[PDB]
RNA sequence: CUGGGGGGAGUAUGGUCGCAAGGCUGAAACUUAAAGGAA
């Protein structure tokens, strides 16, 4: 159509570099390109064939088509982040990956746990912890992860990290690949957290030591 | 384990452990975050 | 010293900025460069030019350029103007009185849009960059700032309190709950840009980069996510450029809507859109052959209720338009074009013919302008004033009044003069001509087809008139005598290079003539002598200017510097580097050695040359100053310039520890304020209810921080630093201690603010009672040892329910290890095998050790 | 296909004959552009 063109027999047709196609098994001697405009592109191996569409401009709407999805349900997750209702707050955050944003559905959701009264968060919340997939809970433990590095916001991790043991199986969280090399890492902080808790747990008996001295004082 | 640097590129993750995204900070935050980069990259 | 000022500005009529159209047809207010000019379409004289109070170059005009006008806008029934300006500013004047009420700075770049709104007392403002502003003109605050969109704010639509609709220069649309200031809806309009936005309630219109129209359903009243505004359908239009601008109407009389859209080049697309009866009885008739195929056809609606009309053209670009209405036969449009020129358009439509092959204007304002830059500006002795265009507009204006009243056509014009007498103008065109006009006549004396072989550059008269020198691009200056009022061609110097300045002494004694080749050479008029050559500048050169004594030059050029040389051995005397991109042109004083120099950078400049300093600074251009010109004796100048405007200048602390505690007593004191009020409800409902308290008042700063009283002591303890956190613990009293354990006691039943402050809570608290526990188990008081009781159970019970989930996510976690080792792990039963195998698959790491 | 100063290894040089330094270039009669260098 002017200036860009095809060639055959790397073992495909390629066109100009860019778009490596499909191609084949092996070699070729074929190329008709030559209806309308360019229509279809007729490509031949020794024996199987191939259709090549037509301008290439589909793609191009497919592509638009997303971003403006992307662009629709960010704009659900700020509203949501406004009023609450923090369970598609969380598995849309969880889709589009937004990770400080994941922080504070979570540690909201979770500060309204503690305070309203087998079930951690909202239920409705833990069963949407619940049916979320491989992808989706090995990335939400890669940033369990690392919000457990710190001693401020490892409440939040160990809690996730309390729903998803509590509600999957734990062949399959043991089958799925990358959560051995997780594990690993944040089971030492869970360790040194659990020392520190104790230690401020034992310390905390000097509460108890006062009363019994302030009973003795009559 | 330590918290290093993000393995995406629309994200920034802190040595605290606080990963925010590209997509999800306003423009405030990102000159922050930019100059507070450039002052650990300056030291 | 005698300082210079501006007296007054002329030469515009429409500049880079909107239109507003006023009913009496009516008159029209629009910009001029900085100040707002207000005309009747009937005649057309300039009734008012409403600027600001203080004179561009005055003592206290700052040193930058002034703010142009970029957005008219007009309140009609209550009479005020809100104009606003490149930097970002909004003045709100009285129509009446023609003073300013309001300043409203707010923004950082320019502003795009005003509209006045709840029709008095609010004003909301779009910009440049991309914030949208309420101000209340009540209260003369800023009171919102929807702050979501990311380039710049190309339009909005309002309705008082609840719905604002914005759409910027990304490809966004967005749509703005006014209580919350909280964006609520965003889409992607169009795929680049959406320079669009008008709205008649039901259907919304936008328009983005090329011929993409979309028509769009906004739903007030739903309740959804995303569907509060959505989109129904695109068509297309004949101009492939943005259209940026649309707006609707409603005329009376049976009841009907019309909108346009303005588009980058020429021409509006205006469109009626028809009404339900038509819309009820055009959809059977796309509905026929008798149905999913039938159901594409009728989605795939904008042909169907939208009816394209009289596409109105215009001669030049299109900047900004406006109309009324009456009688759907006077569909009455104002318009105002970019180069300077407004035009009041009409068309007529006998409500199913529009009666015309193409649109009629009625009224044209264009006689004050020029409609291109005015590439050479001249004066009279002092009276007159010569400009000089490319359409072929010469125009003699007048000084005491700034009118043209004399205008013709010549062509492509660059230089021009006057002829010594008065009433009487000698002009050279880009192309091979020369003419020649006069003042009480009609145009043309006399032209002279091939004057020169190629473009003219620069002409200059003798002193006495008699005796003129044409320099042009064809390597060669001319010389033309005045037979009689005819001109003379008799003698030719060809050089080398393309001639581009003339220039002689004003007492007839040498010809300097600027070459391309950067240098300049002064011959002697009497011989062609070859008397100097002036060379260094080191880009090609433009203005020359000899002194009055014929001593001192100056050379002006593209090298961003004016150098002076002295007449008499060609020497150098300053190389002064003004004027960061060009200097144009540069000018003496009758009688004196200052000068005057303007440049390709929107600024003229006073010097000296006797101390070469910079004498004045002036700032009231908006682009290149392509030419100025100086009176013959007094000393008043004029500078002409390409943002087509011509202007006159004549002469003239607590810490840690004590922070907490005030928090701490004002904390307490609010605490037990609401017990006791608490105390008060109970036995004044288990009592004769005849009284009780009247009411305690909620703190100033606690209700100013919108903060419970918990929050409040929780936030400046976690604000006090760990160094200094076991000294601000120290230095408090006893008292202090007992009120910090009942916010303590308080605080863990709030079981929120518990849970996200357990070891802060626990260190304060065991710092205080380990530090005072000698005074604190000698205190004697039952209601102290149940706040320790109750205290030392809430918080063990916080503590052992966060350590209950971290040893059940230990062993949990360790499990999973444990159960994925034990399921692919590897074989090896020998233990020496086992354990090289586990050392050489352990973590390693490497350290910095010192021997 | 005849014509010859005087050893080898060094060292110094207020003599004679040379060659060689400066210091951002542009850039001087001009404290001057663009661009480049250096750090």
């Amino acid at each position: 159509n002017k200036q860009k063109q095809l060639i055959s027999c790397g073992a495909d047709g390629l066109i100009k570099c860019l778009k490596t196609l499909d191609g084949h098994n092996n070699r070729l001697w074929a190329l008709s390109t030559m209806n309308d405009g360019d229509m279809i592109v007729s490509a031949d191996a020794d024996g199987v064939f191939q259709f090549w569409k037509d301008c290439t401009e589909q793609e191009i709407e497919e592509e638009q088509e997303k971003a403006k999805l992307q662009v629709e349900q960010e704009q659900s997750l700020q509203n949501y982040m406004s009023k609450g209702d923090w369970t598609n707050a969380f598995l849309l955050a969880m889709t589009l990956d937004h990770p400080m944003r994941l922080f504070n559905v979570l540690k909201r959701a979770l500060g309204e746990s503690r305070s309203r009264q087998e079930v951690i968060f909202n239920e409705e919340l833990d069963q949407a912890i619940s049916i979320l997939n491989d992808e989706q809970l090995i990335l939400l433990m890669k940033r369990c992860r690392d919000w457990n590095t710190n001693a401020k916001t490892h409440t939040i991790a160990q809690r996730t990290i309390r729903c998803i043991l509590m509600h999957h199986n734990i062949a399959k969280l043991s089958e799925i690949p990358g959560m051995v090399k997780i594990v690993d890492a944040i089971i030492p902080y869970t360790q040194r957290h659990f020392t520190r808790v104790d230690n401020l747990v034992e310390q905390s008996y000097i509460l108890d030591y006062a009363l019994v001295e302030m009973d003795k004082l009559f | 384990y330590n918290v290093g640097k993000a393995e995406k590129d629309g994200e920034i993750r802190l040595k605290n452990g606080v990963a925010m995204s590209k997509e999800e900070l306003t423009r405030e935050d990102k000159n922050r975050l930019r100059r507070a980069l450039k002052r650990k990259r300056s030291k | 010293y005698q300082r210079f000022e501006q007296a007054a500005a002329f030469g515009v009529i429409a500049s880079n900025a909107n239109c507003v159209w006023i009913p009496a047809p009516g008159q029209l207010i629009t910009s001029a460069l900085e100040d707002v000019n207000i005309w009747d379409i009937k005649t057309g004289d300039l009734v008012s030019k409403l600027s600001d109070g203080l004179p561009p170059g005055a003592s206290d005009a700052r040193g930058a350029k002034p703010a142009e006008c970029t957005y008219l806008e007009a309140h009609k029934d209550t009479d005020l103007l809100a104009v606003g300006y490149a930097d970002g500013v909004i003045k709100v004047w009285d129509l009446m009185s023609k003073t300013v009420l309001l300043n409203f700075n707010g923004h950082k770049a320019a502003i795009t849009l005003l509209q006045f709104d709840g029709t008095g007392t609010r004003l909301i403002s779009g910009s440049k960059d991309s914030n949208i502003i309420v101000w209340d003109l009540v209260g003369e605050v800023g009171l919102y700032k929807l702050r979501s969109h990311k380039d710049s704010i190309t339009g909005f639509w309002c309705q008082g309190e609840d719905w604002l609709i914005s759409t910027s220069k990304d490809g966004m649309i967005k749509l703005w709950d006014l209580k919350t200031h909280q964006c609520i809806e965003t889409h992607i309009a169009h795929t680049g840009e959406c320079w669009g936005l008008a709205v008649k309630d039901d259907l919304l219109i936008t328009t983005g980069t090329d011929s993409q129209v979309k028509i769009w359903k906004l739903d007030i009243e739903n309740d959804k996510m995303g569907g509060k505004l959505t989109e129904m359908g695109i068509f297309e239009k004949q101009s492939k450029q943005r259209g940026l601008k649309i707006e609707f109407i409603t005329n009376s009389s049976d009841k009907t809507s019309f909108f346009y859209i303005q588009n980058a080049d020429k021409t509006i697309e205006t469109f009626r859109i028809r009404k339900e009866e038509e819309i009820a009885r055009g959809l059977k008739k796309r509905e026929k052959r008798l149905l999913t195929e039938e159901e594409i056809a009728k989605s795939i609606y904008s042909s169907f209720i939208l009816h394209p009309f009289q596409t109105i053209r215009s001669l030049y670009k299109i900047k900004s338009a406006s109309w009324t209405t009456v009688s759907s036969s006077k569909l009455e449009l104002v318009l105002t074009t970019s180069s300077n020129t407004i035009e009041y358009y009409s068309i007529p439509y006998e409500k199913r013919d529009p009666t015309s092959p193409a649109p009629l204007k009625t009224h044209t304002i264009e006689l004050q302008g020029q409609r291109t830059d005015v590439r050479s500006i001249d004066i009279s002795d002092d009276n007159k004033l010569l400009a000089t265009a490319s359409n072929g507009s010469l125009k003699i204006w007048n000084i005491k009044t700034h009118k043209c009243i004399r205008t013709f056509e010549c062509g492509y014009a660059l230089t021009c003069k006057f002829l010594p007498g008065g009433l009487l103008v000698i002009l050279g065109t880009r192309n091979g001509e020369l003419q020649l006009f006069d003042l009480a006549s009609s145009s043309l004396l006399d032209t002279i087809e091939d004057a020169h072989d190629a473009a003219i550059w620069s002409l200059d008269l003798t002193s006495d008139g008699k005796r003129l020198v044409t320099g042009s691009a064809d390597k060669t200056v001319k010389f033309w005598d005045f037979k009689v009022l005819k001109l003379h061609h008799d003698t030719t110097l060809e050089l080398t290079d393309d001639i581009l300045c003339v220039r002689v002494s004003p007492d007839d004694r040498y010809l300097a003539i600027s070459l391309l080749d950067n240098t300049v050479k002064v011959f002697f008029l009497d011989s062609m002598k070859f008397y100097l050559s002036l060379y260094g500048h080191k880009l090609p050169v433009l203005s020359i200017d000899i002194s009055f004594d014929s001593k001192m030059i100056i050379t002006s050029s593209a090298d961003k510097n004016i150098k002076i040389w002295g007449l008499d051995f060609g020497d150098c005397h300053k190389s002064l580097f003004a004027h960061q991109d060009s200097i144009m042109n540069v000018k003496f004083l009758p009688q004196s050695h200052n000068f005057f120099s303007c440049s390709k950078d929107a600024v003229v400049k006073y010097w000296d040359g006797e101390k070469f300093e910079c004498i004045q600074k002036l700032y009231a251009h908006q682009s290149e100053v392509w030419a100025l010109a100086v009176a013959t004796d007094g000393g008043f100048v004029v500078s002409s310039s390409h943002d087509h405007s011509i202007r006159i200048w004549e002469e003239t602390s607590l810490k840690a520890g004590e922070r907490l505690m005030e928090a701490l007593d004002l904390g307490i004191a609010e605490i037990e304020g609401l017990e006791a009020y608490n105390r008060d409800m109970k036995l004044w409902q288990r009592k004769k209810l005849g009284e009780a308290p009247i009411k305690p008042q909620g703190n100033a700063v606690l209700i100013a921080v919108n903060k419970t009283p918990e929050q409040y002591i929780m936030d400046t303890l976690l604000r006090i630093r760990m160094s200094q956190l076991e000294d601000a613990l120290m230095v408090m009293p006893f008292s202090y201690v007992l009120k910090f354990l009942k916010f303590i006691d308080t605080v863990m039943q709030n079981k929120t603010l518990l849970h996200s402050h357990l070891p802060l809570i626990c260190k304060n608290l065991f710092f205080i009672i380990k530090f005072n526990h000698k005074e604190l188990v000698s205190q004697k008081n039952e209601e102290l040892k149940l706040q320790i009781n109750r205290v030392k159970t809430e918080l063990r019970s916080a503590l052992k329910s966060t350590e209950d989930d971290l040893g059940f996510n230990v062993q949990g976690l360790k499990f999973v290890k444990q159960q994925w080792n034990l399921r692919h792990n590897y074989e090896f039963v020998d233990e020496y095998d086992q354990q090289e195998k586990e050392s050489n698959s352990a973590r390693k790491r490497v350290f910095g050790t010192v021997i």
